[PDB]
């Protein structure tokens, strides 16, 4: 919940080594050691509503990792373990930002 | 039980692949026995006109 804490908020890209505890629908419970490669986006870098809107969320990195965690194990849960496997990548990625684009 | 079903249908379809090769195989060994009989009472013509 409150582990890090520094003065600066890193935008550049980078990951987070999370790891989830998911639920299948065959109820399979497996860990599983996530990235999360992300970058902050900033389309008028002087704008001070936008930049102060970075420092919105206090802990975007347990933001991030609880939002995507959530999504991924909701989307598993709709799946069996066969298909969870066979499909691994493309659910989960497809699980993080679920569309038709 | 939820994985032991999964375990127990990809074995199962990989054993109905293994009962293709399988029955492909006889099959065509079938084809072949006969094709060899072919030859064999071709020349078994000659055989019994000469014996």
């Amino acid at each position: 919940p409150h582990a890090r804490r520094a003065l600066c908020l890193l935008l550049g890209p980078d990951f987070f080594t999370d790891v989830i505890t998911i639920e299948t629908a065959d109820h399979a419970r497996l860990q599983l050691q996530l990235a999360y490669n992300w970058h902050f986006e900033l389309k008028n870098r002087n704008d001070p509503a936008e930049a102060a809107k970075l420092f919105s969320v206090p802990d975007f990195v347990g933001d991030a990792c609880k939002a995507i965690a959530s999504r991924v194990r909701g989307a598993v849960a709709s799946v069996t373990f066969d298909d969870f496997h066979k499909n691994s990548a493309r659910i989960i990625r497809m699980a993080v930002f679920g569309f038709e684009m | 039980l939820a994985i032991e079903i999964t375990t127990n249908s990809q074995e199962a379809a990989a054993k109905h692949e293994a009962q293709r090769l399988e029955q492909e195989a006889r099959g065509r060994l079938e084809r072949q026995k006969i094709l060899d009989q072919s030859e064999a009472e071709k020349a078994r013509k000659e055989l019994l006109e000469l014996e």
